[PDB]
């Protein structure tokens, strides 16, 4: 099995419009993944908060939909609660807070699209392993 | 002067490596039951005897590499590499586990091989056959665990696999099963290899420690000759030493060196039946009386039950992913948690 | 008549090779110093916590005021190349002495000079060159606090407003306070000396030490030891070697037990949270999470009975719950403002947690001391993905080793040194066997 | 005939029966009162609250257990590192509940044997022998300062040293493994080599010595009557053995030394368990054994096991089942 | 005079040879990429 | 003292030896190499390419749970990749 | 509780002493060769 193109096509945003990642845009959102959001998200589970994940049908139910491009870098910049009620750029990195959350200041818009893109193939790699948690390592 | 003492003539010369009509059956059993360790860690996978990968090229380290057993499904095929299963495809021979028979198989033969040299050069050199004796406990340890125990269970693969990692994966797996540390073979066996380092050490440090001066130099190495008759070191003044701080000591030399034979060797042997044991799940698994007591009375706790409750979690947590032709299927619901983790 | 295994052995009476090894070593640290801080800057990013990146120097340096402004952000890198470079400088003139004493200097000497000559076992040689070296040490004390004083201040994690550099003022002199750390009690709530906690009593414990190594320099150029010194002791180079051993163990188990439960003069900012704190921001986290939810975390029981949030310690003291019970006797800057009187105080928690105390429990929980030795960050059972081991674990561990073997070196060489000034280090004389003797025992 | 220096003269005999010295002074009291406290507790000691969560465990034969099962248990996690001496308790009731006997023990025997090292040179230098046995001895002393005190200063808690019983002992040692992976860890490894090559050299040497005897006795006698204690003459032939074992191997790998090789003896088990000793002492801050847990993949991005994600699936089974009850939160952080 | 060809030699290069091969391709392997 | 062999230290020092084994050594690193860099290592034992341990759309582990059509098996796992 | 500790106390300085005055009492002297 491989990369191929199938996989490495995720929703651009709610409309069904799709992009196809490069194998490369993958590999360096896995990197940027890990540089800014894995201590917290490893596998897709959250570590301090494990009731919400990233697992593709959880984020599909956030308000603002998430399993899609747009809302996942729109996240990035204005993170909300999982019901979209209140914005809580306070306690999570985001773009908006990068002067408490410095790792976020040097990420570029294609740095976002990138990782917004491996939070959504991953899952199609990796199945329930993705957000699953220890049952599954 | 026949051709068969000709022969006994060269295979007993006295040469860097001796050979020996024991070197026959050795060194061609040694060799290639090394050659094929080293040929699967550095090229053979398991991913369809195990669903794991298992040699250098597949991307594993030295610590995780190992030549694995065969499928379940093999019983206790010899898997020759003629036989019905490979039917003489080396590549085939090699997917199916027939490595781990090859080495397991020339592997002991060559330890025969070798403990019929510790006997040829021992008659030859004109010394009594101990060293030869105490390696019986290496064989039986051997044969118990690689051969014994596979055979009394379903199939070799449940034997140990031939590497670093997958003999660990062997040390938990016979934890969470057997409860072996309860096994009182085990524990025979530990006071044995314990007991025997502990004499190692103490042994080597005292002879040290009592030395006679007979240099001049802060080396007291260069101060020992072969073949002079003295002792080198006081055993009047080590045993003086020890009476005081320890209580008792060694006074004879032959019978200290004997028990340095004794201890290490009895307790292999020691564990060796146990593990005959654990062929038939004759397990020390546990103790009625507590399991009685504890069935009715909440309240009652021990290291006891609290190990069990660990052996409970290693069977359900590593069943499914270590025996993968059972197909178990422990739905999340069904695993064995304490609170919160 | 030593081997070449034991071959540095060899110098014990060649006081001339012997100062050039003790110099070029000097040299190899030094050289180490300066390297290893212009490795870490070659690779410091600033957007990243230092103890996401695995720096061990730069964290001292920044701790002594250098590079930083408020809460530890790095302002200014220029002030950590120069400590490297002066040392990797530094270091060059220490090998070039080194060398030349080890090589081409005079092998001995005391014939050169009755000065910087010696011998072992001239006492009253030997505790002047103690004397000078314990002025020096005093000197070096007081130049921390020149610096904490004079010279810019010191990086102080409990400054108001999340740590800053602070200039120290009021340094403390009580010796009730000063030695009544050496007097605390080394277990748990008390800590011995690693429980100083405030940057007053650290620079104030310089003053006094550093006026201590000076009285007590001066005092062993002025005295020769006293005769229930002289027959106390083995006065040769190898026993003297043995004691300072002995003293390094001692302090290098002391360092283990600093940069694993001190967050004052190891900043958590620079340094990583401590074991226990990791600990204590878990639960600080999850009760967080939970009493947003609407849970009710001081009337909340635990499977056990137990609160599952908050609970008492033996003593009384409103704590944490669940295993990290263990650790409430934790302090920490993000903490203590929840502290009354009783301990948690449960008003505090719930109305007066702010922000940037949830952020940092959150980063604290997910940079606990846990790490693999291939540097995979977390427990022993996580996947592979964080590049993590925290600089505490990496200083403890290391120090630990080193203290251990230390205290064997110091074992190997006192018992040595006796059995050399006795005569029997070589072994027992054939002619003249001691228990040969003694009457025997039974 | 002054009084001091008639007692020191008898603390320091080396005609006493047992050898007391400046060492034993401390030794003898702190041991007797680690071993009659260990001995009481052992058979009579009621449940104590080990993890601090209101759970006692029983430790003792009067309360259920055999030989096997019972241990003196740890003192209460709810204690920590604190210092708790019985004056610092309300009563014994209290002080037996959150496990004090344990306290009492370890540190009366860490010094005890502490103690039992120095005197150990100490009597060497007496007898006017060299010095470095006790060097020898620092290897398992070690060793139960690792798992009595130094991992639970770096844990946070006496609760999790190790409990002085057998299957207290298991329960440590399959703990252990699910904290740090101490399998993988290079340093137990290196154990491993010190106790297994121990016993190997051990065996062997006793082996090779028996082997080369000089016949001294008939077929009726016990060989060991051929030795005579404290006779001057080797009672084997090095050389026999020597040109027996340079055979079975090669010349070359075998000692005609007797000074090298038991010098080997002594520092190849030494060694080893000084090594894994630092490797409990290490596991103590955390730094744990290699993680290769999911470290190969395929070209998709597949998870391909290994037998390391097989190791970690018995290391989950240890974990999420450990002091089942003492965790609230989703990581056990210590 | 020495000889050359000896079972010493064989037993050496029995195993030297092999070595120096598989090194070679544990070498190249450090090359793969997924 | 010794069997009549040449000693190894005599003969590594010796100019012969290096002539001799600066070619040889070499060339059999770079026959394990190459024998790797080809390809061939993998077809000779059977031994999964990074891309052929599953199928695209699969995440079974295609395991012998036969004895005797083991070898069959195995061929079929294999065709379900071409 | 109290009487105890005092008691402890006591013991412990007790034995103590003992350990530090025995090894000033001239302890490189007892060995069996060179006495100084
Ligand atoms: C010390 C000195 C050391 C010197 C040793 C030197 C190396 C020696 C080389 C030894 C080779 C031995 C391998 C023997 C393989 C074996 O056993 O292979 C096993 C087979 C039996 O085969 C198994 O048989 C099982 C039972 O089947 C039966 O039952 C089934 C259930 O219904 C069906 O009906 C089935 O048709 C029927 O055959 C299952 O089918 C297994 O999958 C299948 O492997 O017996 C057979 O080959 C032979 C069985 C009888 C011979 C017994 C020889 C002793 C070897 C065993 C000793 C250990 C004792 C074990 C108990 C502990
Ligand atoms: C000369 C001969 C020596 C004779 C000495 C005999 C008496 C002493 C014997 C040693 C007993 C030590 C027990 C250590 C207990 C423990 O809690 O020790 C740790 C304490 C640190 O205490 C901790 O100190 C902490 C201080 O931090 C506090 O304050 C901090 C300030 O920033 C932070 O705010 C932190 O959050 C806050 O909690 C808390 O008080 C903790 O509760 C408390 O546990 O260390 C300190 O006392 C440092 C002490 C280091 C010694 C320990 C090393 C022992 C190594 C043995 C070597 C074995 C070798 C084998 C040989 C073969
Ligand atoms: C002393 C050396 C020695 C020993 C003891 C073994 C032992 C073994 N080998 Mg190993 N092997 C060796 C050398 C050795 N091998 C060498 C040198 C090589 C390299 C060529 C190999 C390569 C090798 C492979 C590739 C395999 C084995 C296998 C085996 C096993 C099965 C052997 C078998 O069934 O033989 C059957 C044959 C005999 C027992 C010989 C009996 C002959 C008698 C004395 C005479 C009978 C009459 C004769 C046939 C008349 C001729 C008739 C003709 C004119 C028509 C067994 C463990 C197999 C294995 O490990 O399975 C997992 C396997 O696949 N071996
Ligand atoms: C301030 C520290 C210090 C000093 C100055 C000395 C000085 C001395 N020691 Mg002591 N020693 C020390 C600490 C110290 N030691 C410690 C901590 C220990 C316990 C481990 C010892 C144990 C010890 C023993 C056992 C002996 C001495 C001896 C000696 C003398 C000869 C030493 C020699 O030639 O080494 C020469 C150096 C070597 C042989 C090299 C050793 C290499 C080490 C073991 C490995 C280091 C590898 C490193 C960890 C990483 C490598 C990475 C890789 C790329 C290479 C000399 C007076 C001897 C003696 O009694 O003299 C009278 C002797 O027999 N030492
Ligand atoms: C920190 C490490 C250290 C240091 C500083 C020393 C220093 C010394 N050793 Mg020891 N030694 C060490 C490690 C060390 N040793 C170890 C690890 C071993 C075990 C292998 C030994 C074994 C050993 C033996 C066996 C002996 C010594 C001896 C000596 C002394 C004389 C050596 C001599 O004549 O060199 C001669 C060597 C040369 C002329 C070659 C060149 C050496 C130079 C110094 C290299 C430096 C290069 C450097 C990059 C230049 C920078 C210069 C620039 C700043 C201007 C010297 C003081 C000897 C002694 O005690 O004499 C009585 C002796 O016999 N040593
Ligand atoms: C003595 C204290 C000490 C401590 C605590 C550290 C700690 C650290 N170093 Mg530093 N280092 C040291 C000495 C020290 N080093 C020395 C003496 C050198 C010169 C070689 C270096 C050179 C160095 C480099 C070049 C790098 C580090 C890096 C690191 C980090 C990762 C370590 C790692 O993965 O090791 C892996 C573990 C081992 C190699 C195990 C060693 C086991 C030894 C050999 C056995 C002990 C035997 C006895 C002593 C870590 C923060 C890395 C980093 O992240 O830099 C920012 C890095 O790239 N260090
Ligand atoms: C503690 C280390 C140490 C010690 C004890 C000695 C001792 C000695 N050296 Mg060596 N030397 C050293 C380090 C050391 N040196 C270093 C580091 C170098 C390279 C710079 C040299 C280079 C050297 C040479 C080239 C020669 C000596 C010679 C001598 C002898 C006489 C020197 C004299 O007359 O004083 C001279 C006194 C002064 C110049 C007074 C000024 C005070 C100093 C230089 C400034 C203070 C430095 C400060 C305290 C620390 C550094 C600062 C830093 C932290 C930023 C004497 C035995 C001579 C010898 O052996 O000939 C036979 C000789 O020719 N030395
Ligand atoms: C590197 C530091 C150092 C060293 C090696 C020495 C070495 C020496 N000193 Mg000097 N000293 C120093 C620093 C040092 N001194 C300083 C800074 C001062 C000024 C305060 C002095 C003041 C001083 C005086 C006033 C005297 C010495 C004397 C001596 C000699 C005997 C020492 C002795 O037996 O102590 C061993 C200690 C004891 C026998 C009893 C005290 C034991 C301590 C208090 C127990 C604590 C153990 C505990 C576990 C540690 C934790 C900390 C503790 C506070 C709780 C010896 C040559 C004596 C001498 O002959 O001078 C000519 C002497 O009378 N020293
Ligand atoms: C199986 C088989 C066979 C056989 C084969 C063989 C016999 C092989 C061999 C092979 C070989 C024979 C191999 C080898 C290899 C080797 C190697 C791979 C090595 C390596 C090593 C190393 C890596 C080391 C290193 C090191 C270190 C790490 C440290 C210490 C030091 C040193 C340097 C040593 C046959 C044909 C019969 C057929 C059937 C099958
Ligand atoms: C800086 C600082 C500080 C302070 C500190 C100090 C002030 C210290 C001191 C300390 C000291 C003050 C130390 C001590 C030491 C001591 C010791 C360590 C001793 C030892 C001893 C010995 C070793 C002895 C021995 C012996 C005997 C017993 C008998 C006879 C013989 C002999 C002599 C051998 C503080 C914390 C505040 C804070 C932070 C900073
Ligand atoms: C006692 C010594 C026994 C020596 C055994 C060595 C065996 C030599 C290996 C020969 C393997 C050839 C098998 C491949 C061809 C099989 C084809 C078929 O099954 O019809
Ligand atoms: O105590 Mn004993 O054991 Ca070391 O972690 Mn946390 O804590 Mn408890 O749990 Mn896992
Ligand atoms: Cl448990
Ligand atoms: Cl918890
Ligand atoms: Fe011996």
């Amino acid at each position: 099995a491989e990369l191929t193109p199938e996989v490495l096509t995720v929703p651009l945003n709610s409309e069904g419009k799709t992009i196809t990642l490069t194998e490369k845009q993958y590999l360096e959102g896995k990197r940027l993944f890990q540089y800014a959001c894995a201590s917290c998200h490893v596998g897709g589970i959250t570590k301090t908060n494990p009731s919400l994940d990233l697992r593709t049908e959880t984020l599909a139910l956030a308000t603002p939909p998430r399993d899609n491009i747009e809302g996942l870098v729109d996240y990035m910049k204005n993170p909300t609660t999982y019901d979209g009620e209140q914005e809580i750029a306070e306690v999570h990195p985001s773009l908006r807070s990068a002067d408490i959350f410095p790792k976020m200041r040097n990420l570029t818009e294609k740095d976002l699209v990138a990782i917004a893109g491996h939070i959504l193939v991953e899952p199609k790699i990796l199945g329930d392993k993705w957000g699953g948690g220890k049952v599954y390592y | 002067r026949g051709w068969f003492d000709i022969l006994d003539d060269w295979l007993k010369r006295d040469r860097f490596v001796f050979v020996g009509w024991s070197g026959i059956l050795l060194f061609p059993c040694a060799y290639l039951a090394l050659g094929g360790w080293l040929t699967g860690t550095t090229f053979v996978t398991s991913w369809y005897t195990h669903g794991l990968a298992s040699s250098y090229l597949e991307g594993c380290n030295f610590l995780t590499v190992a030549v694995s057993t065969p499928a379940n499904s093999m019983g206790h095929s010899l898997l020759l590499l003629w036989g019905p299963e490979a039917q003489g495809d080396f590549t085939r021979w090699c997917q199916l586990g027939g490595l781990w028979t090859f080495i397991a198989l020339h592997g002991a033969f060559g330890l025969i091989g070798f403990m019929l040299r510790q006997f040829e050069i021992a008659r030859l050199v004109g010394v009594r056959p101990y060293n030869a004796i105490a390696f019986s406990a290496p064989i039986a340890v051997f044969v118990s665990v690689f051969l014994i125990y596979p055979l009394g269970q379903s199939s070799w693969f449940f034997a140990p696999s031939f590497g670093v990692a997958a003999i660990f994966r062997f040390l938990l797996f016979f934890q969470g099963f057997h409860n072996w540390t309860l096994n009182p073979f085990h524990m025979m066996g530990v006071a044995g290899v314990l007991g025997g380092a502990l004499l190692c050490a103490i042994h080597g440090a005292t002879v040290e420690n009592t030395l006679f001066q007979d240099g001049e130099g802060a080396s007291t190495f260069r101060a020992f000759n072969p073949t002079q008759a003295e002792e080198t070191y006081s055993m009047v003044t080590a045993n003086r030493f020890w009476s005081q701080i320890f209580g008792i000591a060694f006074s004879n030399k032959r019978w200290l060196h004997f028990f340095m034979l004794f201890v290490p060797v009895t307790g292999l042997w020691m564990s060796a039946i146990g593990v005959v044991g654990l062929a038939l799940n004759l397990r020390s698994y546990d103790f009625i009386s507590q399991e009685i007591r504890a069935a009715e009375d909440p309240e009652f706790e021990t290291f006891y039950t609290k190990n069990l409750l660990l052996n409970e979690g290693i069977r359900a947590w590593m069943a499914p992913q270590d025996q993968p032709h059972e197909n178990f299927v422990f739905p999340e619901e069904v695993l064995p948690r304490g609170n919160a983790l | 008549g030593f081997a070449w295994w034991a071959g540095n052995a060899r110098l014990i009476n060649l006081s001339g090779k012997l100062l050039g090894a003790h110099v070029a070593h000097a040299g190899l640290i030094v050289f180490w110093a300066g390297a290893m801080t212009l490795f870490e800057l070659a690779h410091f990013i600033p957007e990243k916590p230092m103890y996401e990146q695995g720096l061990i120097l730069i964290p001292h340096i920044a701790t002594l005021g250098w590079g930083v402004g408020p809460g530890g952000e790095v302002v200014d890198t220029f002030p950590f190349f120069v400590v490297g470079v002066v040392h990797l400088i530094s270091s060059a003139v220490l090998g070039f002495g080194g060398v030349y004493h080890a090589i081409r200097g005079p092998e001995t000497l005391e014939e050169y000079s009755s000065f910087f000559g010696y011998d072992w076992k001239d006492k009253n040689k030997m505790t002047t060159i103690l004397g000078f070296h314990l002025i020096v040490l005093g000197i070096g004390a007081l130049l921390l606090v020149a610096k904490a004083m004079f010279f810019g201040g010191l990086y102080d994690t409990w400054a108001p407003g999340g740590g800053d550099v602070r200039v120290i003022t009021n340094p403390t002199l009580d010796p009730r306070v000063i030695f009544g750390y050496l007097l605390k009690s080394p277990f748990g709530g008390e800590g011995w000396i690693v429980s100083v906690n405030n940057l007053e009593d650290v620079v104030g414990g310089h003053i006094w030490i550093g006026l201590i190594c000076i009285a007590g320099g001066i005092w062993h150029i002025l005295t020769t030891p006293f005769g229930w010194a002289r027959r106390a002791f083995i006065w040769s180079g190898e026993a003297y070697l043995s004691y300072s051993l002995g003293a390094l163990s001692m302090m290098g188990f002391i360092a283990t037990c600093f940069v694993w439960f001190n967050n004052t003069v190891y900043p958590s900012e620079f340094y990583g949270p401590t074991g226990p704190e990791a600990s204590q921001a878990q639960a600080m986290t999850f009760l967080i999470r939970d009493q947003k939810l609407g849970a009710n975390v001081g009337s909340a029981q635990g499977p056990t009975g137990l609160g599952k949030y908050l609970m008492r310690s033996p003593t009384g003291e409103i704590i944490f719950g669940g295993e990290t019970m263990r650790f409430w006797d934790f302090r920490g800057p993000w903490l203590e403002p929840l502290r009354g009187p009783n301990g948690l105080d449960l008003n505090k928690i719930k109305n007066d947690i702010q922000p940037w105390q949830e952020r940092r429990a959150a980063e604290y929980m997910t940079h606990a001391p846990l790490g693999s030795l291939n540097s995979v960050g977390g427990v022993a059972t996580e996947i592979n993905s964080v590049n993590f081991v925290s600089p505490r674990s990496w200083l403890a561990t290391s120090h630990f080793v080193l203290a251990f073997f230390f205290l064997v070196g110091h074992l190997w060489h006192a018992g040595r040194a006796r059995a050399a000034a006795a005569g029997f280090e070589k072994g027992i004389d054939r002619e003249s066997e001691p228990v040969l003797s003694m009457p025997s025992l039974d | 005939a002054n009084l001091w220096e008639r007692f020191c003269n008898w603390v320091t005999s080396t005609d006493n029966r047992l050898y007391v010295g400046w060492f034993g002074v401390i030794m003898i009291p702190t041991l007797l009162a680690a071993t009659i406290c260990f001995v009481i507790a052992f058979i009579a000691a009621p449940p104590v609250d080990i993890d601090g969560i209101r759970e006692p465990v029983s430790g003792s034969l009067l309360y259920g257990n055999n030989i096997i099962t019972g241990a003196v248990v740890p003192s209460s996690n709810a204690i920590g590192l604190h210092f708790y001496p019985i004056w610092e308790a309300a009563s014994l009731d209290e002080w037996l509940y959150n496990g004090g006997p344990y306290q009492l023990i370890i540190f009366h025997f860490l010094l005890g044997a502490s103690c039992y090292m120095g005197r150990q040179w100490e009597l060497s230098y007496r007898l006017g022998m060299r010095p470095w046995i006790c060097v020898a001895y620092s290897a398992p002393l070690a060793s139960a300062f690792a798992v009595f005190l130094i991992y639970p200063i770096g844990q946070g808690s006496f609760s999790d040293g190790m409990p002085l019983g057998i299957s207290g002992t298991f329960n440590f040692m399959i703990v252990f493994q699910a904290e740090h992976n101490i399998l993988m860890h290079p340093f137990h490894q290196l154990g491993v080599a010190g106790v297994f090559g121990g016993a190997l050299f051990c065996a062997m040497h006793g082996s090779l010595v028996t082997s080369s005897l000089i016949r001294e006795t008939t077929e009726t006698e016990s060989a060991n009557y051929g030795y005579k204690f404290g006779q001057e003459e080797e009672t084997y032939n090095i050389v026999a053995a020597h040109g027996y074992f340079g055979r079975l191997i090669f010349q070359y790998a075998s000692f005609n030394n007797s000074r090298s090789l038991h010098f080997f003896l002594a520092a190849w088990p030494v060694v080893g368990v000084w090594f894994t000793a630092l490797g409990i002492s290490t596991m103590a801050f955390n730094l744990n054994g290699f993680n290769f847990n999911h470290s190969v993949i395929d070209a998709k991005g597949n998870v391909i096991n290994t037998w390391a994600d097989i190791i970690n699936r018995a290391n989950l089974g240890m974990e999420v089942m450990h002091e089942r009850n003492a965790h609230n939160f989703p990581l056990d952080l210590a | 005079s020495y000889p050359i060809f000896t079972v010493r030699w064989v037993a050496v290069h029995t195993l030297a040879v092999p070595t120096i091969f598989f090194l070679g391709a544990i070498a190249a392997m450090q090359f793969i990429q997924r | 003292g010794t069997t009549g062999e040449r000693p190894f230290s005599d003969i590594i020092t010796s100019v012969r030896y290096w002539v001799i084994h600066s070619i040889t050594i070499p060339a059999l690193f770079i026959a394990g190499w190459l024998f790797v860099s080809t390809g061939l290592a993998y077809d000779v034992f059977g031994t999964p390419r990074p891309d052929s341990y599953y199928a695209q759309e699969q995440r079974s582990i295609p395991l012998v749970t036969d004895r005797f059509e083991a070898k069959q098996q195995v061929e079929t796992f294999l065709e379900q990749l071409k | 509780m109290e009487t105890l500790k005092i008691t402890v106390y006591i013991v412990v300085t007790f034995f103590v002493l003992l350990f530090v005055f025995g090894f000033l009492s001239g302890d490189p002297a007892r060995n069996p060769k060179r006495k100084d």
